[PDB]
């Protein structure tokens, strides 16, 4: 019914699964 | 829902290895006579009655 | 019968039988090879023709030669009987049977005030000057333009605007890229506010023209100058709607960073709009944390409360996210650390309640399945009553379609209630929507009190014209409960009621199948003419799934009237019990016994009234199963209680043992030796199956062999000498 | 296929466990969870299992014994030997080695006294 | 209607389905059970220890339930709660403690 | 079986659910082997370049990709992992589903005509590709799938249908087309059998049959044997 | 001792059981009295016509003692009364010729459930399932029929 919806097919092994607190995006801009 | 309206429980097991000791003495073991609550919903050789006695 | 009129020859266009129903691919569609098609006919065998020729000969001697010997010796009632729809067959997502059709209410107007009071969600075009002048001249072209473009984005599900609208409105398209030259060189904080914006007021969720692309990099340089609020609202300016509009790391990064800061965010309005933005969360893990968190920061007034049940509702985790192995209803501890953490802050100042956090109470409740919050609803029904005229039109729906449903689709109120709300009805009859309309016919139908004089200036014509179309799907059913609590039997308007759902390209929901599945056994009790076959192929794909044994594991639970009567079946007394079981997957009977079709259905506070009448359910159920032959000992709770105690247990003996007769007798004497009647002949239309044909004729005339077989007329003596008069 | 001619014999090696047995007497705490099912299963192994292994006036029981501290199987042998274990903690395997620490000895007792409690070699081939 | 409420806690918080033996001993669990109970019970005028006194034999005499424990139809006694239902209705429990009263010595 | 006679006979009557269930999905299947589910695929997936060569790509588990286009279109060929390729296929629409590939931006359709291995390793070496465009020809694999029919009377009794052909190759012009072909063969019988133009009569008009890969139209699918007891009454006498 | 060392199924008749040489081959050298065995035998038949076939079990023991135990004759047996031939057919399914009506599989099911131990559990329509298949396998099938038979002794090996 013109839905967004749509399966994604890629291996989850890749995707790290980690936390960045607000540092790590803080320090990668400079 | 049986299990839950039993009052009083009377568990049971067998200790049974095959019937050849009843066979061949043209006995066996009936159901019919006290058609129960319950028989062997997970433990399968549980049996649940109300009888205190139970032959 | 049927095989021998059969056509010795079928053409090409007679192979396939014909179909109650199309497919999604016989649609017409853009590029179509009809034109240049030629037609193609089976051949005839050569040799078949010498066949075909011979029997046509000899068909003809016989006509003549026995001519010659004369001289000597002499329906759908539905759409009438002719013209009837043929449904289009498809396969189906899942949406369709899991959504609340949004036709037939002016929704967003309506939608919007509810959330109104979380303000920092609120969209505001002036809070961003640079773009004011030209995000507004694109909302002129929406409206504006024919149709009803920006009115169908939500509402029409089959229709879309990011590839249908946008992206050939060149006047537009002109706009977006004046704003992209501008994206990349603002300041940090403009540009939640702007996604708002852009998200409902414009409704660009897509990246299109590659507009977000650079709210990211522009985002993600500055992640760090954010407060934490200022991130929440990213989440919900993106991720509130179909397309998650932002990537997948520019929002792990908002949702890493926000569960870690959980320690800084100050007040709990604060959590309120973070809960309802974060509601999609696929992992149990951080719900904990926000609720962990909410048990440990008490509140202090009123509005607060209101601003947590209204959003905890909605913005449940669902049982399908959750494992398949867990413990037992831990759903329910996850709300009552809330509901016990609230309970005294809505019970101590209730009387401090006005009528934009009125509403939002009642919603609350319903939708999170209770029967414990009365002294709200009490401190409530006072409310209404003094304020009763100056009301406004929207107060009244959700009202009446609140207390409908209040205590676990029991309501709750009195005659004092819905006698007032009739002119607060009248009064903005014209402003209600469908959908609101039908709630109030429910509220009346579900306590037997609708007056025979509002019935005919508004309900009836209104029915008259948008029972037959022009009526959401959902709405049928509120009318579809109500009929049947009405016990209404004309037949003319169950049509319209039954042309739609037929008609309607919209397949039935599970969410509103349970009406319709009555209301068929209801018809089909009145009236067996009809045919239910397209009533049934818009209703496929909900009964497959459809138990109704799924209910036993609550009412085990919460109905003390279910057992302590089933004790006294069980221990005391013998009989083949069974407990509940499904009657066709519509009913759960409350206990039955077999193969005798008996019935102990009971009556409680939840099915009996002030009256001590029945509710207009249990008169419902009791038809169902006595119009199926299938015996009942209504019983009242109250009046077993007052039976003295030893004369409980024979009393019920007495009963039951006078109605297994009953139904005993009946299957000796109809149905046993009955089965046998339908099952020979149900043996002769297998053996006029297997016959070979051309065999069988052998010519024009028709000379069959005849078994002769013992059977017992004695007992059924209407059936023969209704047969042996036509077959001789 | 093809007929075995040798015949390697594994009788005199069989050592079962409850064999040396006299009696025995189940007891039951309604309120174990892991005590009660424990002596659920020694009682078959007491009946269930085969009466060559055994004695002869071997009598196993079971009783409820709301009084006891913790649900426990006492046991008594041939030549004197008498003990109760309590299951409320245990398993069914340091149960087993305890029996052989009696099992063992046994043998050094009745064999002194010249008895032969070894069974033929042609009661059970691999 | 605030007691109802407040009554479905304190069920739930005392739910421990451990088997048990009918002691003089009760779990801290159960406590928290009567002690709500009890504040309830002795904060009420004294026309309604009339009432909950009337009550009683109306719920009694129903007894939707069968235990050795609770409130049971093979309950020998309930016959007489119809005709008894407070001793001061007795004309006669009138007379026992005034005679009682000059008994004491 | 799992419950004791003596229970069951007191719940024969509740055996109903079973037989009222399989009512349900035989007879969805058996009517929904004609139609493609409407659900969006979608593959992400890189650029070939001339550096990633084969056994470059296969110790890091990726996997060639190609595509053969059609008239005017150029070809495209892309890499991609191995586990996506084979979930592709176990999907039971395999033959035929339109799956996407999202390099950037951009989307290619696709369909599945086929994959090799390595037979004496048996690891992936390619995963070949057949593009879709709406507005012009395309092929695809129709199978064909007979239902049963207990409405005729030679088919009920001693008699076999024979499918001679799986399924029939077409040109597609438009975006959503059939996934396959259900048959109701009462009005055939051993007289007629069925022939392609039967069904080149009845498709719709974005589909037409390619000529260049079958024989004739009066080729024949469906054929029908006579009675056997015809015969063994014969074959004895 | 009460341990059963073998098992063996016999075919008797019911009041002419006798050391048969024929039937010493299977309880000659486990020592069985045949004498002694089939006294108790044909004691129990006596309300039993003695031209009918049954089968026994006898559960011979260590000791060489034994327990006979007695059951029904057998199923095919007393097909081939009711159907009046001697020999089925090699092939089944393929050739199937002989008929049966109902009304008597109803009558010979009450025979094993009336006399087998196995059976004791079981209702009607479990034993007259259980033939169909065994008559699936004889080329035998079950039509209505009005007519009655007429008598016939089928042979047994005994």
């Amino acid at each position: 019914m013109r839905s967004y919806n749509q399966t994604i097919v890629e291996n989850q092994k890749v995707f790290k699964n980690t936390v960045n607190d607000r540092e790590y995006y803080e320090l990668k801009n400079t | 829902i049986k299990s839950t309206l039993l009052i009083n429980n009377n568990y049971y097991f067998n200790y049974i290895t095959n019937g050849l000791d009843l066979k061949y003495d043209n006995t066996f073991q009936n159901f019919e006579l006290n058609t129960l609550s319950i028989k062997n919903y997970k433990n399968k050789n549980l049996i649940i009655s109300n009888n205190n006695q139970l032959d | 019968f049927k095989g021998f009129d059969k056509n010795r020859w079928a053409t090409s266009a007679e192979v396939f039988p014909e179909k109650p129903f199309k497919y999604g691919y016989d649609k017409q569609q853009k590029i179509k090879t009809k034109q240049d098609r030629q037609w193609y006919e089976a051949p005839v065998g050569a040799m078949t023709k010498k066949r075909f020729q011979t029997a046509d000969f000899r068909a003809y001697q016989t006509e003549l030669e026995e001519a010659a010997q004369k001289t000597l010796e002499g329906k759908d009632e539905i759409f009438g009987e002719q013209g009837a729809p043929k449904r289009y067959y498809d396969r189906i997502l899942q949406k369709e049977l899991y959504f609340h059709h949004r036709n037939g209410k002016h929704f967003f107007e309506q939608a919007d005030r509810k959330i109104s009071f979380l303000n920092q969600f609120t969209p505001q075009i002036e809070k961003v000057p640079e773009l004011a002048e030209t995000l507004k001249t694109i909302l002129k072209i929406a409206t504006e333009s024919e149709g009803s473009p920006l009115k169908r984005a939500g509402i029409d599900q089959e229709f879309i605007i990011e590839d249908d609208f946008y992206s050939e409105n060149e006047e537009c398209k002109k706009l977006f890229e004046e704003i992209k030259q501008k994206v990349s060189n603002m300041n940090y904080r403009l540009l939640p506010d702007l996604c708002l914006v852009l998200s409902f007021k414009l409704r660009y969720n897509k990246d299109v023209f590659g507009i977000w692309e650079k709210i990211e990099q522009n985002f993600m340089q500055s992640i760090h100058h954010y407060p934490v609020m200022e991130l929440v609202k990213m989440r919900y300016a993106s991720c509130a709607l179909s397309p998650k509009s932002l990537s997948r790391d520019c929002l792990k990064a908002i949702h890493d960073i926000v569960f870690t800061e959980l320690h800084n965010v100050p007040s709990v309005l604060d959590l309120s709009h973070l809960l309802f933005a974060f509601r999609h969360i696929n992992s149990l893990k951080y719900y904990n944390l926000i609720l962990d968190e909410i048990c440990r920061r008490p509140i202090k007034t009123l509005q607060e409360a209101i601003a947590l049940l209204f959003v905890f509702s909605h913005s449940l985790f669902p049982n399908y996210k959750r494992k398949e192995i867990r413990e037992k209803d831990q759903d329910l501890k996850e709300k009552h650390k809330i509901v016990d953490h609230l309970a005294d802050a809505l019970a101590n100042n209730a009387k401090q309640i006005q009528g934009d956090d009125f509403v939002r109470v009642l919603i609350g409740l319903n939708n999170l399945q209770l029967t414990t919050f009365k002294d709200v609803l009490t401190h409530i029904e006072r409310y209404i009553i003094k304020n009763i005229d100056t009301l406004d039109a929207f107060q009244t729906s959700n009202a009446l379609y609140g207390f409908s449903k209040a205590n676990n689709n029991a309501g709750f109120g009195s005659e004092q209630l819905y006698k007032a709300l009739q002119k607060a009805a009248e009064k903005h009859w014209s402003q209600f929507s469908n959908a609101d309309k039908a709630r109030t016919f429910y509220a009346f139908a579900f306590q037997d009190l609708v007056d025979p004089v509002f019935r005919k200036k508004f309900i009836q014509p209104w029915l008259n014209e948008n029972l037959e179309s022009n009526l959401s799907h959902s709405e049928l059913h509120y009318v579809a409960f109500s009929l049947m609590f009405e016990q209404n039997k004309d037949a003319e308007i169950w049509k319209k009621f039954v042309k739609n759902i037929c008609k309607n390209q919209y397949v039935v929901p599970v969410l509103n199948y349970y009406p319709i599945k009555l209301a068929r056994y209801y018809m089909q009790s009145i009236f067996p003419k009809w045919n239910f076959d397209i009533y049934k192929l818009a209703c496929q794909d909900a009964e497959a799934t459809w138990d109704a044994s799924r209910q036993i594991d609550s009412i085990m639970e919460n109905n003390k009237e279910w057992k302590s009567i089933g004790v006294l079946l069980q221990n005391r007394l013998e009989f083949n019990s069974i407990g509940l079981d499904n009657f066709e997957n519509l009913l759960l009977i409350d206990w039955a016994i077999m193969p005798q079709r008996v019935a102990i259905m009971i009556q409680g506070a939840r099915q009996t009234l002030p009256n001590g009448k029945p509710t207009p359910l249990h008169r419902l159920k009791l038809q169902l199963l006595e119009n199926h032959k299938f015996a009942v000992f209504n019983l009242i709770y109250k009046d077993f209680e007052a039976i003295s105690p030893d004369q409980k247990i024979p009393y019920l003996k007495k009963t039951i043992e006078e109605l297994i007769a009953k139904q005993d007798t009946y299957i000796k004497d109809v149905e046993e030796p009955q089965q046998w009647l339908s099952f020979m002949d149900r043996m002769q239309e297998l053996t006029y199956r297997n016959i070979m044909i051309g065999e069988a004729t052998k010519g024009g005339v028709i000379d069959p062999e005849i078994q002769e077989v013992q059977f017992d007329w004695s007992k059924l003596q209407k059936e023969l000498k209704e047969r042996q008069k036509q077959e001789e | 296929g093809k007929k075995r001619r040798v015949q390697v014999f594994t009788g005199s090696m069989l050592q079962p466990l409850y064999r040396y047995l006299l009696s025995a007497k189940i007891g039951v705490n309604p309120l174990d969870l892991h005590g009660q099912n424990i002596a659920k299963q020694i009682f078959l192994k007491c009946k269930q299992a085969r009466p060559k292994y055994l004695q002869n006036d071997f009598n196993a029981t079971l009783v409820q014994d709301n009084e006891a501290p913790a649900s426990y199987f006492h046991a008594k042998f041939v030549n004197g030997y008498e003990q109760k274990w309590y299951l409320h903690k245990s398993t069914e395997e340091e149960i087993n080695r305890n029996l052989k620490y009696f099992n063992y000895q046994i043998e050094m007792e009745r064999n002194l006294q010249g008895h032969d409690d070894e069974y033929e070699d042609e009661e059970t081939q691999l | 209607k605030x007691f109802e409420r407040e009554w479905q806690k304190i069920q739930r918080e005392t739910e421990d389905k451990q088997r048990q033996a009918l002691d003089a001993e009760l779990t801290p669990a159960q406590k928290k059970r009567v002690e709500f109970i009890a504040d309830a019970f002795i904060e009420l005028n004294i026309m309604e220890i009339a009432y909950l006194n009337h009550t009683l034999k109306e719920r009694l005499i129903k007894t939707t339930g069968l235990s050795p424990l609770k409130v049971n139809i093979d309950w020998p006694s309930l016959k007489q709660l119809e005709n008894g239902s407070w001793p001061p209705a007795n004309p006669n429990w009138f007379l026992q403690q005034e005679a009682i009263a000059k008994l004491w010595p | 079986t799992i419950v004791g006679s003596q229970f069951d006979a007191q719940t024969e009557h509740v055996n109903k659910l079973a037989l009222d269930l399989a009512n349900k999905k035989y007879r969805k299947m058996a009517l929904d082997q004609a139609v493609l589910r409407k659900e969006k695929v979608v593959v992400p997936a890189e650029f070939r370049t001339e550096k990633d060569s084969l056994i470059s790509l296969k110790k890091e588990l990726r996997s060639p990709v190609y595509i053969k286009g059609h008239t005017g279109i150029p070809d495209v060929d892309l890499i991609a992992d191995n586990r996506q390729v084979f979930s592709i296929r176990r999907r039971l629409q395999f033959q035929n589903q339109s799956f996407y590939f999202k390099v950037g931006n951009e989307e290619f359709r696709c369909t599945y005509d086929h994959i090799q291995i390595h037979p004496m390793e048996k690891w992936l070496v390619y995963s070949k590709y057949r593009r879709y465009v709406v507005g012009k020809p395309n092929s695809i694999f129709l199978p064909i799938n007979i239902l049963p029919t207990f409405q005729n009377n030679a088919i009920v009794r001693g008699s076999e249908i024979v499918q001679l052909l799986d399924g029939i190759w077409v040109n597609s012009y438009n975006d959503e087309y059939p996934h396959s072909i259900v048959i109701d063969p009462e009005n055939l019988s051993k007289i007629r059998p069925l022939r392609i133009g039967d069904i080149h009569n009845f498709l719709p008009d974005g589909v037409e049959i390619d000529k260049t890969k079958c024989l004739s139209l009066h080729q024949k699918v469906i054929k029908i044997t006579g009675d056997k007891e015809r015969k063994l009454d014969i074959a004895l006498q | 001792m009460a341990e059963i060392k073998a098992i063996i199924n016999l075919r008797l008749l019911a009041g002419i059981a006798k050391p048969n040489p024929k039937m010493g081959q299977s309880l000659g050298p486990l020592g069985i009295n045949m004498m002694h065995f089939c006294k108790d035998f044909n004691a129990a038949t006596a309300h039993i016509r003695s031209d009918i076939p049954l089968r026994v079990q006898v559960a011979a023991k260590v000791d060489r003692s034994y327990s006979y135990i007695i059951k029904p004759p057998e199923t095919s047996w007393l097909i081939k009364k009711v159907i009046m031939k001697e020999k089925l057919t090699q092939y089944a399914g393929h050739v199937n010729l002989d008929y049966i009506d109902v009304r008597y599989v109803y009558e010979i099911a009450k025979i094993k459930k009336e006399i087998d131990i196995d059976f004791k559990r079981a209702t009607l329509e479990s034993i007259c399932n259980c033939i169909i298949g065994q008559c699936n396998s004889m080329g035998v099938n079950v039509s209505i029929i009005d007519e009655k038979p007429k008598p016939f002794n089928p042979k047994a090996k005994v």
